[PDB]
RNA sequence: ACCAGGUUGAUUCUGCCUGACGUAGACGCUAUUCCCUAAGAUUAACCCAUGCAUGUUUUUGAUAUGGAAAAAUGGACUGCUCA
RNA sequence: GAGAGACGGCUACUAAGUCUAAGGAUUGCAGCAGGGGCGAAACUUGACCUAUGGAUUUUAUCUGAGGCAGUUAUGGGAAGUAAUAUAUUGUUUCAUAUUGUAAAAGUAUAUGAGGUGAUUAAUUGGAGGGCAAAUCAAGUGCCAGCAGCCGCGGUAAUACUUG
């Protein structure tokens, strides 16, 4: 269809597996999300950077290890996934696309607004998340979000409070 | 609960236009968004101009961040404000309808004179 | 034909042995336009004329109630497969329905033979909806 | 097509125009004139985008019918006569 | 001589019993919390599937 | 970067049918929000009731204080369809 | 006429017509709404120059080009239908200010009341194999029926009908 109206994520190939099944309910439960679809999201820009990762590693250009290289690193590591490291080393350049590959889909499920508030001592249980952001009683250094699958940046990460105004504290 | 505060940035000066320029800054903490009315007189404390010579537009609130942006444009007298503005802005601080109007200028290419002629012709039946 | 200047030999020797595809050779003589029963089309209309029923292949032993039509946008005769049980009680004669296909690209499925097509409206009522029993026939 | 073209859309404008590809969907076609088709420039553009003198298409007759803007030492009060390379 | 007096001989003839209201059934992500707590109960995770889910 | 069921008392092959998955149109059953995006192309480039889409301008000034005509300028662009 | 073999310009023939006092006169919706036919198949005979443009200087003239709203499961997003242990707290279905609009909506910010998740707030398809899920119960007995392919139905059917 027209760009604004194509679809991102089909139907897995085999629609019945009982080894399949039960791995990914391992996943629902413990991240506490609502349907299948939304964790098929979150896996497909999963492949598309290790679609990415693998032709560096292959390249013969001497400037393509300086450039995209070091545009790849850098994403990652403002969101936060990755550490940190240094840029100006070239040796290290390498290790930052090998250790690309030893990551998950939990490495970027657990950067999730809903899961990073119970994993601080502001909500009990995941599902304590989720019925908490619906209602506006949350928000970052200034702003008021209502969206629990928000990605949290790394520089953003310990500045997370209640709303100082809301019901949930004493005013 | 009301509350509003006012702070300028880029002022800037327009000499042809005869105008200056600035944007506004609204606090608004525990408040909805304040109407224009109270605004207006804030910046004739500031600004020494009679509050009639100030105009103010596009109060726009960003969401849920209690504070909103405008812009302001004041002049120096009254008559150079209807001429410098629109219409539509300036009947906001204080016609014949489409399908009437398609209908008589369509009657008016008809004729090939005034109306004494159209009445003559008349007189002859 | 294996050459480094062979392409003019290699596209026209290619080119015949393609036609001995059987789905191919259908597409390019275009029998779908020529020789279809129903048209070119998902439904079609028709008036029923009889109510009858016919008799299953070997092994298995049954009777399948069908309906003989006319078409309304090419004007021929055809047969249909009244597909529920108990749903040829609504059916009166000079009456509109409308026909769908099995889905086995243009052959009879089961043990019916030689039919292939199944009623699906009477009346603008659904039959799926008519054996549930949701809703009424006028 | 028996005649010349008067309309221009946006998507073929050119992109050193600094336009926005956004909401519009026609473009000033500008007049004959000393430069090219590519170092021209309408003057419209200049007195809303580039410079910051007006807003609207009413305070783009006030400055241009006061007489004040001078290319290359002449008065101009036509809002499509092209600013070229170079002049002053 | 073929006979199509017979259409419809089964359903109606079976007698029809009424239906039973049933309470409310929970839907979004607390129908999928109901699930995974009640298969983590019976080590469904660990036996890797091979148990009978629907016994009556 | 992935294959499964079907010829025999049982086995190994060639060979085809079928299941699992996409892209455009139509249809059955059921629906609380908000923002974005689309809608007589496929058959008939078949016939049309009614209403509306091209006029501006002191250049002169109608026995007429602001409009009759004449002059001047554009109606060849824009929009619709795919024989 | 600078530019038309122009059709919201003219002339003739062919196919279809309409008005009349009977001598004559006249029409081209593959422009926007709308009706008829055809089909399995596709929307308001709605408001307006706000923003982008055209008409030889376009700040007040015109603009069914072009914007702004109504009808429709055409698709893609951000979300709901509960949470902590009967009880507590408190999301939508209700209203109202300001902002806003060419004038009206709508979105956003704030404010009001009432008290309910058996509720105003979940459906569609399937249960022999491929292929995740019952040899559970009651009826019918090669009948009625189901099944893309293999195949079930002969008084104990996990393979039809109901629960
Ligand atoms: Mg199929
Ligand atoms: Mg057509
Ligand atoms: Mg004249
Ligand atoms: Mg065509
Ligand atoms: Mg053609
Ligand atoms: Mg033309
Ligand atoms: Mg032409
Ligand atoms: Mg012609
Ligand atoms: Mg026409
Ligand atoms: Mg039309
Ligand atoms: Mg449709
Ligand atoms: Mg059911
Ligand atoms: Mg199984
Ligand atoms: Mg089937
Ligand atoms: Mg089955």
């Amino acid at each position: 269809a027209n760009q604004f109206s194509k679809r991102l994520v089909h139907k897995p190939r085999n629609p019945f597996e009982k080894d399949r099944l039960i791995k990914e309910m391992q996943i629902v439960g413990k991240f506490g999300l609502k349907n299948k679809h939304e964790l098929r999201l979150v896996e497909k820009n999963f492949s598309n950077d290790k679609k990415e990762a693998r032709l560096l590693l292959t390249s013969n250009k001497v400037e393509d290890i300086s450039i995209n290289s070091r545009n790849l690193l850098d994403k990652l590591c403002t969101a936060g996934i990755l550490n940190g490291i240094d840029l100006t080393s070239k040796e290290e350049i390498l290790n930052g696309l090998n250790s690309i590959l030893d990551l998950t889909i939990d490495s970027y499920l657990e950067r999730t607004l809903q899961y990073k508030v119970y994993s601080s001592g502001l909500a009990k249980s995941v599902h304590h998340s989720r019925w908490l952001i619906t209602k506006g009683q949350i928000s970052i250094q200034g702003v008021v979000i209502k969206r629990p699958n928000y990605v949290v940046k790394a520089e953003e990460e310990a500045f997370i409070e209640l709303t100082p105004y809301s019901w949930s504290n004493n005013t | 609960a009301a509350n509003c505060e006012l702070e300028i940035l880029l002022q800037k000066s327009n000499s042809l236009l005869s105008r200056k320029e600035l944007s506004l800054k609204i606090h608004h903490e525990e408040s909805p968004v304040p109407q224009k009315k109270v605004i207006t007189d804030k910046l004739s404390k500031l600004f020494q101009t009679k509050n009639d010579n100030i105009v103010v537009y596009d109060i726009t609130n960003t969401p849920g961040t209690h504070t909103s942006i405008g812009r302001v444009n004041i002049y120096s007298n009254q008559d150079d404000m209807k001429r410098v503005e629109k219409s539509y802005m300036v009947a906001r601080k204080t016609r014949k309808p489409r399908r009437t109007r398609k209908d008589e200028r369509k009657k008016a290419y008809k004729r090939f004179g005034t109306v004494k002629r159209a009445m003559k012709k008349a007189e002859r039946k | 034909m294996n050459g480094l200047f062979a392409a003019n030999d290699l596209i026209k020797s290619r080119k015949v042995k393609r036609r001995s595809d059987p789905y191919y050779r259908k597409k390019i003589l275009g029998t779908k336009y020529k020789h279809s029963k129903i048209g070119n089309g998902p439904q079609a209309k028709g008036i029923v004329l009889e109510k009858t029923g016919v008799e299953a292949k070997q092994p298995n032993s049954a009777v399948r109630k069908i309906v003989k039509i006319q078409l309304i946008k090419t004007g021929k005769k055809i047969s249909a497969f009244v597909p529920h049980d108990g749903s040829l009680n609504y059916i009166e004669l000079n009456d509109e329905v409308v026909v769908e296909g099995f889905g086995k690209k243009g052959h009879s499925c089961g043990d019916i033979p030689g039919i292939s097509y199944k009623v699906v409206k009477v009346q603008n009522v659904s039959l799926l909806a008519l054996f549930k029993g949701k809703k009424e026939k006028p | 097509t028996g005649g010349p073209r008067k309309h221009l859309n946006r998507k073929v404008a050119p992109t050193s125009w600094k336009l926005d590809k956004s909401i519009g969907t026609y473009a000033i076609r500008p007049h004959s004139g000393p430069h090219k088709k590519d170092l021209c420039i309408p003057l419209a553009y200049v007195l809303e985008k580039f410079l910051e003198y007006a807003n609207n298409r009413k305070e783009i007759q006030i400055i241009l019918k006061s007489k004040n803007i001078k290319i290359n030492g002449k008065i101009i009060e036509k809002r499509k006569y092209p600013v070229g390379f170079g002049d002053v | 001589q073929i006979n199509i007096k017979k259409a419809g001989k089964v359903k109606n003839q079976t007698p029809k019993v009424a239906k039973q209201e049933k309470q409310r059934a929970k839907t979004g992500r607390c129908a999928n919390r109901r699930k995974y707590e009640a298969r983590l109960e019976m080590g469904y995770f660990e036996c890797n599937g091979k148990m009978k889910l629907n016994l009556k």
